[PDB]
Parts: C-alpha cells; structure tokens; sequence
C-alpha cells in the first residue's frame, strides 16, 4: 500500500533508538549500523539515503558513549533532508 | 374582587404601552379588571429600576409587568426572587434559573444554531453587542467548538472606518456569511454602513438574529442582491393576528400612538400576550377558589430581614400554569418561567 | 474619626485580615478610619442594594467592598446617583463609571502582549462567568485581527459534582485538536481544579504550554505542576522582591 | 536549508485547507487549484507531484460544497505516498 | 535499586534524582517491589515529574 514519508520518519527515529539501546558504551560507533537497520525495517524511498538521513547524521555527530537518550531526544526533531537524492 | 398590577414602560415605549392598553381593553372579564400603575423610567439605570420596583411593591401590587436592560436585569431577578413578586416581561430571556419571573420572549438559540446547520455554515462571522447579553455568544461559541466552526466574534456595540476594515479582511478571507446579533437600531446602522461601502453585493448571506425580522424595515437591502434570513415570532396570516391587525390598524393615533401601522413590533405583541397571560392567570386564581387578597401591607422593600408574602407564591404558579393562544403563538411556560412549546418562523428575504 | 463602609462578600477572610492590618498600619494620630463592615452574599443584587443603603443611611463618607458580575451595576449606579465613593479590588468596569475607584489594574493588554510574545497562532482559551467575558471578548477581537485560532470553552457552568469527567472529556477533545497551548482565565480555585485534572491525565509533561490569566500566579499552589516539564507563564501584581513587600511579609507571616 | 517531508506535509494540508476556505461552497471545484497553492507555498521535492499527493487525491475525491471541514479533517491523516515520482 | 533506605526528609529530591538516572538509562519498564505505602509514594513521585 501507500507509504508516507512522515510515518516513515517517525518509524525511522524510533527503530534507530530501539536498536541503539541494544548496544551500550559503544553507541557512537554503532549509530550508522542501527540506522541501516531502521532503513531496512521501516523502508526508504532511496536505499542509499535511508529512512531519515538528517537524523542519522545528527546522531553520528552527537551520540557519545552512554549519551544515547539525550542524543536521540535532540536528533528526532531534525529535518530529514531529502529521501530522493 | 379587583386586581392591581404595576407596569414599567421605558421612555420611548409608546407603541408597546399602546398595545398594553389595547390588551387591557380587549382582555377584560366583568368579575375583575387589572389595575395598571404605569411608571416611565430609564430602564438602563439600576437605581431607577430598584426605586420603581420598590415603589410598586410598597403600593401593594399583586404582579409587575415591565422591561429590563443588561444592567437592571439582575436587580429585577434578585428583588423579585427576594420579595416573591411576580414579574412579566418581553425583555430578553435570562441565562439561568430565575424564580418569580415570566419571560414572554422565546429563546432564539436553538432556531439560530439549527439555521446555521441548515445553510451548512462551516465558517462565518458573528457581529454581536452587549445589549441583550452574551448568552447567545456563549451558545454559538460552544457549538462552534463542538462542530469545529471557524466563527469570528466581533463586538460591534463598542465602536465607521473599523467596519470597512473588518469587512475588508472578510472580503479577502472570503467570508461572505455574517450573523447580525444586535438591537434593531444597531442592525439598521450596520446595514447602512454595509450599503455605503457596498458589502451588500452578491455572494453575501446575512442572518438577522431577533424575532423582529419583518417588524423592522427590510426595504434597504431588499434590492441589495445579498441573501438575508431571519426569525418571525408573529404570523400575520393567522386569524387571531389577522383580526388583531384589523382592529389595530383602525385605531386613532390620538388615543393609541403608533397603532395605525399595518404591523407591530414583536416586543409590543409580547406585551399584548403578556396582558392575556396575566388575565388568564388571575382568572385561574379566582376560579380555583383560592383568594389572593394581600394579607398585610407590603411595607419597605429594603426592610431587613426581607418580608415576602407567602400567598404570592401561588400567583407565580398561577402564571406558570397558564397555557393560551396569543399573537406570539402557543404560550406555555416551564417551572423556571421560560417559554416552552414555542414555534419560531424562519424567514428569508427575496425579490418579491 | 472618619466612618467608612466595609462590604465583604461571605467567605472573604484573608482580604478582611489584610483590611484590619491596613487599618492598624495606616491609622494616624490625626484621625482614624472607623469601618462598619457588612458581610453578605455579593452575588445577590438585593442584598447588596440593601447593605449599601444600610451604609448610606448611617452616613458613611466612603465605601470599600467587592461586587459580582451581577451586583456591579447596582453598586456603580447607586454610587453614581448618591455620590458615594466606592473602592474595590474587584474586576474593572467595561465602561466609564464615576464614583468608583477600581483598585485592580487592567490585565487585557498584558495578556494579549504575552500571547503575541510567545507567538501563538493557534491555542485554547478556558473562560467561565465570574470575571466576565470581557477578557474573552478582547482576546476574540484581537484574535480576529491577528488570525489567532481561539477555542472558547466555558468551564464555569460545570457543576462541582460532575466536573472531573467533563474536564477529562474536553481535554480529550483538546488533545485530539492537537492544541498544546492553553490559556486559563479564572479564579485561583478553578485554576487549581483544572491544573489538578491536567496532571491527572498527564498533560503537564513537556510540549505543553499553559498561561494563567490570574494576576497572582504565585498566590495559588503550582508546586505540583512545577516538575511536569510543561512551560507555565503567569502575571504577578505583587513583587515579593520589593522592600515594602518584603517587610510586609515579615510582619504578615508572623 | 533543512527541508523536512513531515513539516512540508503539515504545511501542505494546512495551506490547502486554509485556501479552500476562501472558495467556500465552490470547494469541490477548487481543490486542485488550492493544492497547487500549497505546493508552491510550502515547496515540494518534485514540482510535478506537489507537497502531498495522496492528500490532494483524497480531498479531490471527497470534498463537496460546504463539506470542507469534515473532508479536510478526514484527509489530512492520509499517507502522502511517494514525494519523488 | 533499594528504595527502602530512603530518608523521609530527603525522599522527594532523592526520587527525582533516581528517576533522572533511570531516564538516562532510558528505562520505561519498571517493577515496583514494595509495600502498599511505599508503592503509593513511588507512584506519587512518578506522576509529579510526569513519568
Ligand atoms: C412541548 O414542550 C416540551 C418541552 O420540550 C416537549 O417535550 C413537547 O414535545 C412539546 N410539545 C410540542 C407539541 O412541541
């Protein structure tokens, strides 16, 4: 059926965080990995870009060991960039 | 057994008082006749009303018929409620439960809201004032909150250029539909201001909220081109009303002022029906073998603690139990004294 | 040596206390005011009329009191006609009324200015009866001009018996309309009830914004909603950092 | 700089609805026009598609004269579909 | 976490602190093993900070 970019965004951030709480103290190193899990689960418009790119970048540029919660909470309101290119 | 009732007529109530006198003559049983004590006063003034009410009370009146403003109304309701003195009146309905008060005027809320739904108005403008109270405003606001209406409330009673402004933004936002909730005078004013700047053009729909829609002059917007809708309390095609006008239009302007007209203001008609209601009420009082005659002197209304006559309660009940057919239509009241079982005509202004 | 009127609504206690404190504090050797207090139901126009005339006939030089949205016209009219001065903390009049001194400052401008400050294009507005719909009429007009989307909801016609259920209901509809920003316009009591119901259904968490339209804001108990995470803004007429107020509290709290 | 598909969506639906209130009673005929107004105001990922396509279709397929409020209220939660193609 | 040694005087602040650290741990799921009274305290403190 029809897929919504917004719903896909929410799903993206949520699934990323849910993945990152599986890994602790190394979170900053696994952020990209968890992003690909969210991308592959919640689906993407462009396989390369992923479900929300801006979120992934914001996280990679923020997340510190055991800093997860606040990092995610500050990164989920960021703009997705663009799902196409 | 005779009967004495006090009246209160605001300065400028000429036609109303005329219909009062006409109702006095028309509804008359030989066993008893009402004894009007008339008082002309400025109704917007609370002090004047207090003083007039106490003046009637101390005179040992069985019931009072009068009017009230948004100011004096609480004085009337409180003083009546405290001294157990019945009060009849054409004035706007009260928001709440007020004992010893009989409101001749039907509640317009239901008719209005149902009309809004009828025309299917999802979004519109509402021009109100502070004269007859904000009860209707609260109603349309609540119903708007429930039904997800976009209503625009603008008080027009506190204010020419501003009108042009509001209608300008309305023109840009494309809100044609407007509801005028105002005094007859204010309505006339607003309409005049509408015609002057040409907001009466096609595409506009106005709803005049009052029972007076045909009682006033509709001739100005008749050629305007905009749809107009209103409310009518008195059907002039009814035989009762037909014969009433028949006798009314033939009256001498010398004796009864403003009588020679073909139509009559709804307030005035309500005055007439009020006379009817008091007559039938006291008729039911003397017919049920309950003597109403005042036990002791009323005394000083201010005298503490209050001194209500208990038997007067009966009179209240006697009024509320009245069911008659007047100009306004079927007349019956509930325990609180508000009109029930009323029918309100929905009018529309067309080319013809 | 001067006799002044004392009208106090039934249930006015801290007010009368501060009245007596002001009586002791401001009474000079030159003359002392001699208050004749009358406790009554202020909502009753008849009672107020009768009490006012009772003060008048005793030959009072000036009267201090309160009024309801009902009794106010009786007071303004009687003062204006009998030329008796009337002082009062009660809400301002929507017109110009002589022989009345309104101790309360006008809040309309402040409120509208705060709404403009936070930049609220859409919000909810909870009014009732008591303080008048004047503030509501104002915010509605200004909303019409500034394109605010106001949702007017009367909380005053809601009985103490059924209140909880309806509060949860209306706030449910509010959650559904997605309105986070809310303005509470009411007395401290109504405010406390509404806030309690907000915390109960957990609307006091982050993302929610509340504005108290009362002039005290510190006068009620907000400590319960303080840790919720939702923003709360209010207005304060009495600054507790002022030396006058500080020393006043010093003598008052003891 | 940052463009979010979600914020673009909310802005989209809102601007469409806000537009349709100028044309009241004629709304069913103006849905597409107002949609282009929203697309051009809030911007789009693809000029052709618009800000929210699925919303436009749902509305154009539902809105009736003076039916606006309920129509919009039922169509704004719909999936935007794919913003790219 | 043992909540039974929590002083009655300092309890409020200690609770706010503890739940803060829990928030950092990102723990939504919680098990209260306590007497009825202690449970009531914990719940009250949960509602106050809106958890
Ligand atoms: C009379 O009014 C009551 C009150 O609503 C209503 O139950 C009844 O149906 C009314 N009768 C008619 C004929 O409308």
């Amino acid at each position: 059926g029809p897929a919504d970019c917004c719903r896909m965004k929410e799903c993206c951030t949520d699934r990323v965080n849910e993945c990152l709480q599986r890994y602790s103290g190394r979170e900053d190193k696994f952020v990209s990995f968890c992003y690909q899990e969210a991308t592959v689960t919640c689906g993407s418009f462009n396989e390369i870009v992923g479900c929300c790119y801006g979120y992934q970048m914001c996280m990679i540029r923020v997340v510190k060991p055991n800093s997860l919660s606040g990092a995610h909470e500050a990164c989920k309101t960021v703009s997705c960039g663009n799902p196409c290119a | 057994n005779s009967i004495q009732i006090g009246g209160l007529f605001p300065r400028g109530a000429d036609q109303e008082y005329s219909a009062f006198r006409v109702g006095m003559v028309q509804f008359s049983t030989s066993e008893f006749r009402l004894t009007p004590h008339i008082d002309n006063l400025e109704v917007a003034n609370s002090f004047a009303v207090t003083n007039a009410f106490c003046s009637q009370f101390s005179r040992g009146v069985y019931a009072i018929f009068g009017f009230y403003d948004k100011k004096s109304v609480n004085t009337i309701t409180s003083f009546c409620g405290t001294l157990h003195v019945s009060f009849i009146t054409p004035s706007f309905p009260t928001d709440g439960t007020h004992p010893f008060v009989i409101q001749m005027r039907p509640d317009l809320k239901g008719a209005l809201l149902s009309l809004i739904e009828y025309y299917q108005w999802d979004k519109f403008a509402y021009l109100y004032d502070s004269d007859r109270g904000l009860s209707t405003l609260q109603a349309v606001l609540d119903s708007a909150a429930e039904k997800k209406w976009q209503v625009t409330a603008i008080n027009v009673g506190n204010i020419d250029e501003t009108y042009r402004s509001l209608f300008q933004d309305l023109e840009l936002k494309g809100e044609r539909r407007v509801i005028l909730d105002c005094e007859r005078d204010k309505v006339n004013d607003i309409v005049d201001q509408v015609i002057t700047i040409g907001k009466h053009v096609k595409g506009y729909h106005y709803i005049i909220a009052n029972l007076g829609f045909t009682d006033g002059d509709l001739l100005k917007i008749q050629f305007g081109g905009a749809e107009v809708s209103g409310f009518q309390i008195v059907d002039y095609d009814d035989s009762l009303v037909s014969k009433f006008i028949e006798r009314w239009s033939t009256l001498e302007e010398k004796e009864y002022p403003g009588a020679h007209t073909a139509t009559i203001k709804y307030t005035s008609a309500l005055t007439y029906d009020a006379v009817q209601v008091m007559t039938e009420a006291f008729r039911n009082l003397r017919k049920q073998r309950i003597e109403i005659s005042r036990r002791g002197n009323a005394g000083d209304c201010l005298a503490n603690p209050a001194v209500p006559w208990g038997q007067g309660v009966e009179i209240e009940r006697a009024l509320k139990q009245v069911q008659v057919e007047g100009l306004s239509g079927n007349i019956k009241f509930d325990q609180n004294g508000k009109r029930i079982n009323y029918t309100i005509n929905i009018m529309e202004l067309k080319t013809n | 040596s001067i006799q002044i009127g004392g009208l106090f609504p039934r249930g006015a206690d801290q007010e009368y206390s501060a009245f007596r404190v002001g009586m002791v504090q401001f009474s000079t050797s030159e003359f002392r005011l001699t208050p004749h207090i009358d406790n009554l139901e202020v909502a009753n126009s008849f009672a107020v009329t009768n009490a006012f005339c009772s003060q008048f006939s005793r030959g009072v030089y000036a009267i201090f009191g309160f009024y309801d949205k009902k009794s106010v016209n009786t007071i303004t009219s009687f003062c204006g006609t009998l030329h008796v001065s009337f002082i009062t903390p009660s809400f301002p009049t929507d017109g110009t009324h002589p022989f009345v001194i309104q101790m309360r400052p006008d809040l309309k401008g402040a409120l509208l200015s705060l709404i403009e400050y936070y930049q609220w294009d859409k919000f909810a507005y909870l009014y009732d009866s008591d303080r008048g719909l004047s503030t509501l009429q104002a915010v509605l007009d200004s909303a019409a001009e500034k394109k605010w989307q106001v949702t007017a909801i009367n909380v005053g016609n809601i009985n103490n018996d059924k209140k909880d259920e309806t509060y949860r209901s209306l706030f449910q509809d509010l959650e559904l309309k997605g309105e986070r920003r809310v303005i509470l316009d009411c007395e401290r009591d109504k405010v406390n009830d509404i806030v309690d119901q907000v915390i109960t259904i957990g609307k006091h968490v982050k993302g929610y914004h509340y504005i108290i339209a009362n002039l005290g804001f510190t006068d009620g108990d907000l400590l319960k909603i303080q840790f919720g995470g939702a923003e709360v803004s209010g207005f304060q007429i009495v600054d507790y950092d002022d030396s006058l107020v500080s020393k006043f509290i010093e003598r008052w709290s003891t």
